[PDB]
């Protein structure tokens, strides 16, 4: 005999689309200058990206 | 990277006035980084007697503060540009003796280029280059 079993959290993904925000490098700006790309309204990135292979 | 520019050397007389200028530029537009913040000091470097504090001029609302010995007779002024990253700042000393002759040094507090100096008065990096007022007859 067989029973569902829900699992919370597996590796599956669909093509989707979203909102992509915007980060970027605190030192890429000079931080008194404004961009007509807005820069600082970005969120800072991380110093350390997170890639990971699959 | 502010600079300060100054007027030439002037020699006076006894009981003239002198108004140095002090062109200031390079400081930015953001607030916490223009003109309006940064207060402008002027130093008096008497030879033999070491630099002396006449007063500071914080360019937003044009608020002075000078020193107790030149109370009356010292008065400054300021020219903030449009943009707020410069602008112009002067004094006048409008008691002349002979004991005034000396270089005086217009001064700010923004050491670093990307950093927020401004409740920070009494770091004066951006020295002028000095204006030797004479006062003889």
């Amino acid at each position: 005999n067989l029973w569902v079993t829900v699992y919370y959290g597996v590796p599956v993904w669909k093509d989707a689309e979203t909102t992509l925000f915007c980060a970027s490098d605190a030192k890429a700006y000079e931080t008194e200058k404004h961009n007509v790309w807005a820069t600082h309204a970005c969120v800072p990135t991380d110093p350390n990206p997170q890639e990971i292979h699959l | 990277h502010v600079q300060l520019w100054q007027s030439g050397a002037e020699v006076k007389k006894p009981g003239a006035s002198v108004k140095i200028s002090c062109s200031a530029w390079g400081f930015g537009t953001t607030s916490g980084y223009s003109f309006r913040d940064y207060r402008v000091h002027w130093v008096r470097h008497i030879a033999g007697q070491g630099f002396q504090w006449m007063g500071h001029m914080q360019p937003r609302y044009g608020a002075v503060n000078y020193a107790r010995q030149f109370q009356g007779r010292i008065t400054m002024t300021r020219e903030v540009s449009f943009d707020a990253s410069g602008g112009t700042a002067y004094m006048e000393l409008r008691s002349l003796r002979s004991d005034d002759t000396a270089v005086y040094y217009c001064v700010t507090h923004k050491l670093y280029d990307g950093e927020d100096a401004s409740d920070l008065t009494w770091r004066l990096d951006p020295w002028g280059q000095g204006t030797r007022v004479i006062v003889s007859s």
